[PDB]
RNA sequence: GAAUCAUCGAAUCUUUGAACGCACUGCGCCUUAAGGCAUGCCUGUUUGAGUGUCAU
RNA sequence: AGAGCAUAGCUGUUGGGACCCGAAAGAUGGUGAGAACCAUCUAGUAGCUGGUUC
RNA sequence: AUUGGAUAUGCCAUAUAAAGCGCUUUCGAAGAGUCGAGUUGUUUGCAGCUCUAAAUGGGUGGUAUCAUCUAA
RNA sequence: UUGACCUCAAAUCAGGUAGGACUACGCGCUGAACAAUAAGCGCAGGAAAAGAAAAUAACCAUGAUUCCCUCAGUAACGGAGUGAAGCGGGAAAAGCUCAAAUUUGAAAUCUGGCAACAUUUCUUUUGUUGUCCGAGUUGUAAUUUCAA
């Protein structure tokens, strides 16, 4: 094994932003939250926004 | 505000300027004292054996012989031409006296 | 692994541990007291300079700056004069007020004559008049130091004040 | 022989700390000196304006700053560069003058002997 | 000044005066040791312009090296080994004959207080200048290893730089 | 004031080894058991010599 | 009336010890007494041999 | 307990001094067995050998005169 | 005879310094097979080396060095292979000291001894002042470094 193996991998900045936008959108769906293991069955609303 | 706009373009309007001469470019100019010192040293110190050969060749005409000898020892022809002019002046100054 | 490092492992002597590992830590400010008082030890040096109303660089910046919020003819250059610039923040005003008040306090730039200087210029004035300095300098007996007209004029001016 | 770059994030942080260590030493003054504006020396880039090394002695003289005090207030001096055109002279004299318009120079204490 | 006359006279390297003196002095220098102390430089103009000052802590040593590596560089390293407490400052050619080339080396004592208190030669006291002649940091050493500015005068190429994100 | 403890600025640190009085423990020298006694080089000090050059 | 650029995977291919293993080179520097022995260059090699995992 | 750079404030300050910027009917020194030429190797550089300079000279470039630089 | 100077000496005279070790990273002198490599030899430091143009360029010009990216696997050499550099973008930026011109109305310079006075990372370290001797006119200071 050698240290100069490829450890870091590039992604187009637009692809990173697409995935982050797509992951924020998925966080607004209660059904996708339940399928990821979150116990949000008593949360009052999704998206959940609190005061400042 | 202080800050440089590092992009392109500043204006194609151009006008030349007149610059003076830098003191470094004055190198090679001959000083009055330096020329005096060189003339004193040239007399005090003798002449090289090859310089004596060139001087005795110049005296008995044989200019092509002197030029060929000076070029052979010094190298380039420019050095040889300068030595002939210098040694010719040495001969004339001496011949005016002794 | 090295025999030196194995040697100190086998020893019963403790290691010369030093604890200096704390990143994210920014150097504390010494030098100007006004800057130190108003410095924010968490913010970066660019964020502190901008808050204090100073310039961290008189040139361009070699990257993108941080955007935290969605914001809503030779004659007339060598001869024009720019009347300074406003102080944006209070910190700059303290720096400017401190500078002018110290310059006013340390403003005595007039040298009074000494015992020798007073006698030297007095002998020259009482003989060669007051308005003629070139003749004063050309004197050899009274003006032994061979001061020129400018130095004798300065000796006169300092004598007055 | 392979040059790895595992210390690339470490060098980024080390240089940032040098900037902060410098700013800690010199509190109110900028961490860089003011550079002139020059033109790159080729037909490909001569329309661009980039940063130079220092200001020429003719630029400093026109702006009113002597070459002995220019370095003391953070103005670099380039004895090598010269102003071949009146545009370069005007572009960098104004740069110096704008720099001097925004400059607060703190006074220094001077020794004044009691006698003459 | 009299150093303008000495500098100009040294250019006439084999005039009547210079050839006679070089022949006479070569005979004397061969009588003494290979490396021997010089009471004063034979070329006070050349030593002066190479950094030598007639004050305590400045030492002049003469050496002959056989003709037939650079000869001046060999003179500097042998003299520097001979007096290992001194720092080699510079060197210069003084004479040569059919068999030998003669050089004088200017050495500086970094422990003398006249050297350690002179800011113009203070730099030589620092340990980074220990045996400059052995690392090619003298004038002839720099010239010998092609150190200079211009187009007239490898490890970073034989490497393969592999960035993180590549 | 315990410590097979920590810190650590003071003392001690056998014979060797660049290893240094000569061999390599003997064999020595000088001075007052102790102090010492390697080599090269640099600055100075002191004592000498020279048919060296000059002055009286 | 432009179709490319970037990243990832796959496959092929060319180099790096380059699927693993198997013959002594030669050279440099030493040890002991021509020859011998030791350590590194050096993963210098096998047109091949043997092996190569649900 | 050690020390950094500053600040403020006393006491001294050998200033008959020392600097920057104006001006010129006055001056302006610049590194040699080195550059270079020829010939042998190593790799244009370096070195040996024979010879050996110049003062608006010398180096290096674009001209194929101009530009740039000021080595030992 | 004595003295000045020079030269050669000597001294267990006083005060200093060098060697050896470690060498991952410096810089040198070398040097095979197959690489300007290994090995050999020499010399350093916390970095080393380099460094304020006898540098580029041919432009509206740039402006010490070093390092990174790019130039570019390009030009060139020699088809293969070897393989840069100027520009450009970044990191960091800092500039200077002498030789060569008479201080000549004043060797203005420096080491050492001795004696005091301080001072300390420190009774262990550093100086200052005074005096004497020495160095130095075959040149030690101030002044100047071409950007002038």
């Amino acid at each position: 094994t050698k240290t100069w193996r490829k450890w870091h991998v590039k992604v187009n900045q637009n692809e990173k932003r697409y995935a982050i936008a797509s992951a924020v959108a998925a966080s607004g769906v209660p059904s996708l939250l339940l399928a990821r293991g979150h116990r949000i069955e008593e949360i009052p609303e999704v998206p959940l926004v609190v005061d400042d | 505000a202080p800050g440089l706009v590092v992009g392109l373009n500043k204006g194609k309007t151009l006008t030349k300027r007149q610059l003076p001469e830098r003191p470094s470019r004055r190198k090679g100019h001959l000083s009055k004292r330096t020329a005096f010192v060189r003339s004193i040293v040239r007399e005090v110190a003798g002449f090289a054996p090859y310089e004596r050969r060139v001087m005795e060749l110049i005296r008995n005409s044989q200019d092509k012989r002197a030029r060929k000898l000076a070029k052979k020892r010094l190298g380039t022809l420019k050095r040889a031409k300068g030595k002939i002019e210098e040694l010719t002046s040495v001969i004339q100054s001496s011949r005016l006296a002794h | 692994a090295n025999p030196r490092q194995r040697n100190k492992q086998r020893s019963g002597k403790p290691r010369l541990t030093r604890r200096n590992a704390n990143k994210k830590a920014k150097a504390k400010i010494y030098g100007n007291f006004v800057i130190q008082q108003n410095w924010d030890k968490h913010a970066t040096l660019r964020q502190n300079y901008a808050r204090l109303g100073l310039l961290a660089t008189p040139n361009y910046v070699t990257g993108g700056v941080e955007k935290l919020y969605p914001d809503p003819t030779l004659d007339d250059v060598l001869d024009k004069e720019i009347s300074i610039a406003p102080a944006k923040t209070e910190v700059v005003r303290q720096l400017e007020e401190e500078a002018v008040k110290k310059a006013a306090r340390q403003s005595n730039k007039m040298l009074p004559l000494s015992a020798f200087e007073h006698a030297y210029i007095q002998r020259l004035i009482n003989k060669y008049g007051t308005e003629d300095f070139e003749s004063m300098a050309k004197d050899v007996k009274l003006n032994s130091k061979l001061f020129n007209g400018s130095k004798l004029k300065n000796l006169y001016i300092r004598m007055k004040a | 022989y392979v040059k790895t770059w595992f210390n690339q994030p470490g060098r980024k942080l080390r240089r940032r700390q040098a900037r902060q260590t410098k700013a800690a030493k010199i509190a109110p003054r900028p961490v860089e000196a003011i550079r002139p504006a020059v033109k790159p020396p080729t037909i490909r880039y001569n329309m661009k304006v980039r940063a130079g090394r220092g200001f020429t002695l003719e630029e400093l003289k026109a702006a009113g700053v002597s070459r002995r005090v220019a370095s003391t207030i953070g103005i670099p001096v380039d004895h090598r560069r010269r102003n071949r055109s009146e545009e370069s002279l005007q572009r960098n004299v104004e740069r110096i003058k704008v720099y001097l318009a925004h400059l607060i120079v703190f006074p220094r204490k001077a020794g004044q002997p009691k006698k003459g | 000044g009299a150093y303008k006359y000495l500098e100009e006279l040294a250019k006439k390297k084999q005039s009547d005066v210079n050839l006679f003196l070089s022949r006479v002095r070569a005979w004397e220098y061969r009588q003494m040791n290979v490396i021997h102390r010089a009471s004063r430089p034979s070329r006070p103009d050349k030593a002066r312009r190479l950094g030598y000052k007639a004050k305590q802590g400045y030492v002049i040593y003469r050496i002959r090296v056989r003709r037939g590596r650079s000869a001046r560089c060999t003179a500097e390293e042998r003299v520097g080994r001979y007096c290992s407490n001194l720092r080699v400052l510079n060197s210069y050619w003084v004479n040569q004959d059919a068999t030998y080339k003669f050089f004088e080396v200017i050495l500086v004592d970094p422990s003398h207080k006249a050297i350690r208190r002179d800011p113009r030669i203070n730099w030589i006291v620092n340990p980074v200048h220990k045996h400059r002649e052995s690392r090619g940091l003298t004038s002839i050493g720099k010239k010998s290893r092609g150190i200079g500015k211009g187009h007239r005068f490898w490890l970073r190429h034989n490497t393969l730089s592999l960035r993180r994100y590549r």
